């Protein structure tokens, strides 16, 4: 039900090292069918939506990441350090960060072949 | 190029997500997105293994074999293919992937199959022969 969003953009990307100064951040909140269409409509009103982690409260709040094109080096408390850690690891995976910031399906589709036996 | 109904191609294999219940997966853009999220989650790799396979396309459907032709991995029957989509991986090397959405005889479950082609030209040739197959059996 409960949601949170961290929007990030670069100034790299294919880089081997994670530099937090290479990336900037804008956390938003919305409640709840369509999840992918949901968050993306909310962002533009105020590339993809990536569920990272869930955080228990002692009943859990979700953290999503929205890649795009306030500096992170200069910088809710539980979520920021988790994002810094998460990015530190995954930047040392290769193709991961480039895949995170890649264009939309529509910018990438080349051919679409359908079987006429499944029509209407 | 114009115009054949039976062709073989050297390709690479990213992987498969077999036996999905439903996820509400409509059209080519939902398909590409789903594969993206699978790659992000580590269900599929960003880079395929080096080994090459032979993809034969004909009026039977799509056949995938080892480069030695010795072993057949899969026969994707024409009747059970729902959609094939060719798209750019979007990573830098500009690789072209093919995604096949297939179903089973009773149309109750779906599977996704992802291949990597050596060029965009090859991916388009595969799509052409598949299209021609459909139109041919449709008569
Ligand atoms: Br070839
Ligand atoms: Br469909
Ligand atoms: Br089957």
């Amino acid at each position: 039900e409960d949601a949170y969003v961290a929007v990030i953009r670069p100034k790299s990307l294919n880089s081997r090292e994670y530099r937090a100064k290479s990336y900037e951040i804008l956390l938003l909140e919305t409640k709840l069918s369509e999840i992918t269409q949901g968050i993306l409509d909310y962002v533009v009103e105020t590339k993809r939506v990536v569920l990272m982690k869930k955080f228990p409260l002692d009943r859990e709040a979700s953290l999503f990441i929205v890649p795009s094109v306030y500096c992170l080096q200069d910088i809710t408390a539980r979520m920021l350090i988790a994002l810094d850690k998460w990015l530190d690891e995954r930047h040392a995976q290769s193709h991961f960060i480039p895949a995170l910031f890649r264009p939309s399906p529509l910018e990438r589709i080349k051919t679409n072949v359908i079987n006429p036996a499944y029509a209407t | 190029n114009n115009s054949d109904t039976c062709a073989e191609f050297r390709i690479k294999y990213v992987g498969a997500i077999e036996k999905l219940k439903l996820s509400g997966l409509e059209g080519p853009l939902d398909l590409i997105n789903y594969i993206d999220v699978a790659q992000q989650d580590g269900k599929l790799p960003f880079v395929p293994p080096e080994e090459e396979f032979i993809m034969g396309v004909s009026k039977y459907g799509i056949k995938v074999s080892t480069s030695d032709q010795y072993d057949v991995l899969h026969r994707h029957a024409l009747y059970l293919i729902i959609r094939m989509v060719c798209y750019d991986d979007g990573l830098g090397a500009g690789k072209s992937l093919l995604a096949l959405k297939t179903t089973d005889a009773s149309n109750e479950e779906y599977s996704l199959w992802v291949y990597q082609c050596n060029s965009l030209e090859q991916a388009q040739a595969i799509c052409k022969v598949l299209s021609t197959a459909f139109d041919s059996v449709l008569t």
